[PDB]
């Protein structure tokens, strides 16, 4: 349900394994092109712990398939996203998400 | 519903001054090639991704005004249909990104090679990354206007232009048939890098407000002479058919005798010893009588131009003699002047202008002939490739060649004048090169409305860098943007192109300026006067009055204002720094006057008239047009009837009109896989919506177009037809052909109403109103039409996420023109159930007050951003090419209107 | 002072227009000679607006306005109103001597700050 397209490849060798936290500069967007979330706007990296599922399934799996230094784009189906209930007041129900993830560092 | 906000980066564009295009009989080669080197690219200079695109743009609608615009701002290449661009992963056209397969695809990184191949013979722009092909080509695009290279970028990039020859290296092999773009430079201009259409540039003592720029046209590359065939040769001309030929048989030979190119009996012309001053009998017969009938041909050009001859005075044959000068002495059959000799003879300016256009009509016939033999223009001469540096029309030729052509025929017309035969000027007809776009001529500038003054005395300066049509004065805050200053009562302005004062008309006052003049403008809200002072000297009326205007009512108040015509540069100095003023101490300081911005920290905000058409609602007070809302009865759906208020009367405005509804319809994100009683289980599940327009009787269907427009339509054409509709095809395949995607992109999808009427003998005023209906399927993006209840062969398919505004373009020809009927069809929902979310399950038609008709206003006001990007344009070297460098980031807070998709 | 005498002597005014009408003094060319040289009814017979005494007075007025400092504007107002109350030149002079300290203050008005910053930047200004 998650589709990843490269934007600017990094190393392609060191992949995020379990036991090391992932550090990202995502940039979330709705399907129609309306930006809804960003990390550079807050001007701080988003260190999420991979394995205990602090993020949604689509984002977790997409960040799993990336590599160090790689900048990629995602496409999160509602099945692997917030889904039928959505995120109240932020994301409408049954919405496909797009993320401009850059995996700048590991831990 | 709610207006959204965001921080976006300022995006600018840079072009080489290279202009190519295709036209019937155009002197330009239809294939060109240029390259771009990427030096450094900062990934995320700010919170938003750094912008960088390379492509081709069209000179008649690619207008990248900084700040707001289409979509979420930062518009550059590909954000409209007048540009086509590539960024390393997407093909940009009409503000839509489409992914492209590439050999190791990524965004533009440092040390990357971008080679854009342009073919105009067949519509095609091909991109090559790092010398490797990119599987996508734009096709079937309109050719009107000129195509030029352009790079659009945000802050923090360094890009180099490679143009081949001495202006680059290309670092690769261009595909066969594609000439380097540096060979298209016109002979009168050098190569330099300058931004696209602007309104401000930095200057020595301050920013310079720059008026519209004169743009070259493809029509200016076709040589159009006057035909010299259907001319019976007159008796008075055959009577002088000989001497005017004898005097031009070796006139080009006279200059070089007694030099290194001195004749010899063994050889003849074209053998580096050309002259052969003896006679044309010794010279070959075909070129001989060719020279005779070329003299006749020049006389035929004189006839077609309007020159006729008359004999008055003493015959020059008697009082003329041949002078065997010590120079031009030859051993081959005696010595004589190479042309026929002539004594003291003069020429009036009428003859100077006439010989100028005579040389023009010689050059344009020569160029026409060369083109008919296949030749074209190239700044470097290539004889085996059949290209010349002088295959441009005379108006575009260089002054050296202009003088060289004019010299010979000036001698010829001088010899004609010597015999006393009059050179009669023809009648004078005033003509304008471009007439339709009357709005892309001026560009009003004024301070923001908050700086309105209603008391005291104020003063400001306006340096006139150029000497053309520029007007400066004071205006009331509600000044219209599309009306020339002074032509209405909203502004008091002084036009110093020829010394006139404008307020509800023009009358002479003062004197016109020259370059470097500082037109200082007073204002006295107590004494109710406006005083114009030039270089410290008060401009004086043609009477005892020294004040341009008097007894001016206060009203809302006044704002400093100025406007500039094409190719004009003016410096406006409101006087934020008092010591910067050059004539305040001379005039104004002792009179109690003050600078307009004497005590202000930030620079005064300036608003200019943007020349970009926008859809705006129909004013209720409009003189010519009105829109009536009709209530939906039991048997009639609700309507939006349009009626011409002043039709058939004096001073009726009859011109091209563009209309659209205020609310769009958006197709579904995901397309689907692979009596008169509506069916209740179909009417709830249908994804088809219908609307119809009832073109009233007396309105000609030949001037009516009905359909839909996307929110990025910005074309104001007074001669609109379906030809002018912008379009482009995006063609995608794999590495070896195999095209598996060919889509259509356009900002306009309408049919022509003239094609739905049977071609009757006469009586185009049909007693029955034409009811053009339109249908849309939001689940497929398919559009259909019904001429009178019967389907038409036309059909349109569009990509998802598309917004379509119901639109009608019409030229009024009756009191009642059209009537938007918001009805419904069988098992088909109305529009009112499509535009409103809460109405998705209501078959009953509605016309809620948000739904209204809007016209297309050609000119609208706008705001000049307080800070502009810093771009360095310089030539790095002979091999490196031209380097563009922008580093300092700028961010602006954008307010984006959702349903109009513009910020 | 020539204008002062002309204003006081209304008899001299009477033969000013008498000289104008009886010598056909147009007065338009005397002010538009520059206008004609630069290539740019109602009161033609006589008018105060075209009187050469006031026309030259106006054309010389900025020089006279250049004499005083911007803080002297209150002093000008005081002298003006005492002139309006029928006082001679000596009276207003010693009135100013009694009111020497009534000049303006630059701290009290922001206008005077830029006025002094422009007025005292002149090379011909002496601070003493």
């Amino acid at each position: 349900g998650v589709e990843i397209e490269t934007i600017s490849p990094g190393d392609g060798r060191t992949f995020p394994k379990k036991g090391q936290t992932c550090v990202v500069h995502y940039t979330g967007m709705l399907q129609n092109g309306k930006k809804f979330d960003s990390s550079r706007d807050r001007n701080k990296p988003f260190k999420f712990r991979i394995g205990k599922q602090e993020v949604i399934k689509g984002f977790e799996e997409g960040a799993a398939q990336m590599s160090l230094g790689q900048r990629a784009k995602l496409t999160c189906t509602p099945d692997v996203a917030y889904g039928a209930t959505g995120h109240p007041g932020v994301i409408p129900p049954n919405a496909t998400l797009i993320f401009d993830v850059e995996l700048l560092n590991l831990e | 519903l709610l207006l959204q906000t965001n921080l976006i980066n300022y995006v600018t564009s840079i072009r080489p001054n290279i202009f190519v295009g295709r036209a019937e009989g155009s002197t330009q080669y239809g294939k060109w090639y240029f390259e771009v080197m990427v030096d450094e690219v900062v990934p995320f200079l700010t919170a938003q991704a750094t912008h960088l695109r390379v492509g081709w743009a069209l000179t008649e609608g690619y207008s990248p005004y900084p700040g707001g615009g289409e979509g979420w701002g930062g518009n550059g290449v590909g954000d409209d249909l007048y540009s086509y661009g590539f960024d390393g992963l997407h093909l940009w056209t009409g503000h839509v990104a489409r992914p492209v397969t590439s050999p190791g695809q990524h965004l533009l990184a440092p040390e990357d090679v971008v080679s854009c191949c342009l073919d105009l013979s067949v519509p095609s722009i091909s991109f090559r990354i790092n010398g490797c092909p990119v599987q996508g080509v734009f096709e079937a695009f309109n050719l009107d206007g000129l195509f030029f290279p352009v790079v659009s970028f945000s802050a923090g990039v360094k890009v180099r232009f490679l143009l081949g020859g001495r202006h680059g290296e290309f670092k690769f092999l261009p595909p066969p048939g594609y000439a380097p773009c540096h060979e298209a430079v016109l002979p009168r201009e050098r190569l330099r890098l300058e931004p696209i259409k602007e309104y401000r540039r930095e200057g020595p003592r301050g920013p310079h407000l720059v008026g519209p720029s004169r743009c070259l046209s493809h029509t200016d590359f076709v040589p159009c002479p006057v035909d010299t065939v259907q001319i019976v040769l007159p008796p008075h001309l055959e009577r002088i058919r000989e001497k005017l030929a004898e005097n031009i048989h070796e006139l080009w030979a006279l200059t070089r005798i007694e030099q290194g190119w001195t004749y010899g009996p063994v050889r003849d012309d074209n053998k580096r010893l050309h002259p052969c001053l003896v006679n044309f009998h010794s010279l070959p017969e075909p070129e001989r009588n060719y020279n005779l009938q070329m003299s006749g041909e020049t006389l035929k050009t004189l006839l077609a131009l309007g020159c006729h001859v008359g004999m008055a005075d003493e015959k020059a044959e008697d009082n003329l003699k041949k002078t065997k000068l010590p120079k031009t002495y030859m051993m081959s059959n005696g010595y004589k002047p190479a042309p026929l000799d002539l004594s003291h003879v003069r020429l009036t300016p009428a003859q100077t202008t006439l010989v100028d256009r005579l040389a023009e009509n010689g050059h344009n016939v020569w160029a026409r002939d060369r083109v008919a033999q296949g030749w074209s223009y190239s700044a470097v001469q290539d004889i085996p490739a059949r290209r010349n540096p002088r295959l441009v029309p005379y108006r575009l030729l260089d002054e050296a060649t202009k003088r060289s052509n004019r010299d010979s025929l000036c001698q010829a017309v001088r010899t004609l004048l010597g015999y006393g035969y009059n050179i009669e000027p023809p009648d004078q007809e005033p003509s304008q090169v471009e007439n339709q776009s009357r709005w892309d001529r001026v560009r009003i500038f004024r301070a923001e409305k908050s700086y309105t003054v209603q008391s005291g005395r104020w003063y400001f300066e306006f340096e006139a860098v150029t000497t053309g049509e520029m007007r400066v004065g004071w205006a009331r805050p509600e000044l219209r943007p599309d009306v020339e200053l002074g032509a209405d009562e909203l502004a008091y302005v002084f036009n110093g192109h020829r010394g006139q004062r404008w307020h509800l008309g023009s009358e002479p006052f003062g004197r016109p300026w020259q370059s470097g003049d500082v037109v200082g403008c007073m204002i006295d809200l107590t004494e109710n006067t406006i005083i114009f002072t030039l270089n410290g000297e008060v401009l004086m009326s043609d009477s005892g009055s020294e004040t341009a205007f008097r007894e001016i009512e206060i009203g809302d108040g006044f704002l400093p204002v100025c406007s500039l015509g094409p190719g004009q540069v003016g410096h406006l100095n409101l006087g934020q720094d008092v010591s910067s003023l050059r004539f305040f101490a001379i005039c104004g300081l002792q009179e109690g006057f003050e600078p307009f911005a004497i005590n202000m920290q930030r620079p005064v905000t300036t608003w200019f008239s943007k020349s970009l058409p926008q859809f705006e609602p129909v004013p209720p007070e409009h003189p010519h047009y009105e829109v009536a809302r009709m209530d939906g009865t039991v048997d009639t759906p609700p309507c939006l009837r349009l009626a011409h208020r002043t039709w058939g009367s004096q001073n009726s405005l009859v011109e091209m009109l563009f209309l659209r509804l205020s609310l769009p319809v958006q197709f579904h994100q995901h397309f689907r896989c692979t009596d008169n009683r509506d069916d209740p289980e179909i009417i709830l599940n249908t994804t088809t919506y219908y609307y119809s327009v009832r073109v009233f009787a007396g309105q000609e269907p030949s001037c009516v177009w009905v359909g839909w427009v996307t929110p990025d339509y910005h074309q104001h054409d007074m001669n609109f037809d379906l030809s002018k509709v912008r379009a482009v095809t995006v063609t995608m395949g794999d590495e070896q052909g195999n095209v598996h995607s060919s889509l259509k992109c356009s900002n306009c999808y309408m049919v022509w109403g003239g094609d739905f009427v049977s071609p009757g003998q006469q009586g185009r005023i049909s007693h029955t109103d034409l009811v053009i209906g339109c249908l849309v399927d939001l689940a497929t993006g398919l559009m259909t039409f019904t001429a009178n209840g019967k389907e038409s062969n036309t059909f349109f398919q569009v990509e998802p996420n598309t917004k379509l505004f119901p639109a009608v373009f019409v030229l009024p020809t009756h009191q009642n023109v059209i009537q938007f009927e918001l009805g419904k069809q069988k098992n088909i929902m109305p529009l009112s159930a499509a535009m409103f979310l809460s109405e998705r399950k209501n078959p009953a038609p509605q016309c809620p007050p948000r739904l209204e008709v809007q016209m297309l206003m050609p000119v609208s006001w706008s705001r000049m951003p307080n800070h502009f990007l810093q771009v360095e344009t310089r030539r790095a070297g002979e091999r490196l090419g031209w380097a563009v460098q922008c580093q300092d980031p700028l961010t602006m807070m954008a307010l984006h209107i959702p349903e109009e998709n513009r910020c | 002072e020539i204008f002062i005498y002309w204003s006081k002597s209304h008899n001299f005014k009477r033969e000013e227009q008498n000289f104008v009408v009886q010598n056909e003094i147009n007065n338009m060319s005397f002010l538009t000679a520059d206008s004609k040289s630069k290539m740019a009814r109602r009161g033609d017979r006589y008018s105060v607006q075209t009187s050469l005494i006031v026309a030259t007075l106006k054309k010389m007025l900025p020089i006279g306005l250049n004499m005083c400092a911007p803080t002297d504007q209150d002093l000008i107002m005081l002298a003006k109103t005492r002139y309006a109350l029928k006082d001679t030149d000596e009276e207003v002079r010693e009135f100013l001597q009694n009111n020497l300290h009534l000049q303006g203050k630059v701290e009290g008005s922001p206008s005077l700050r830029w006025q002094m910053a422009l007025y005292r930047g002149l090379p011909g200004r002496e601070e003493d």
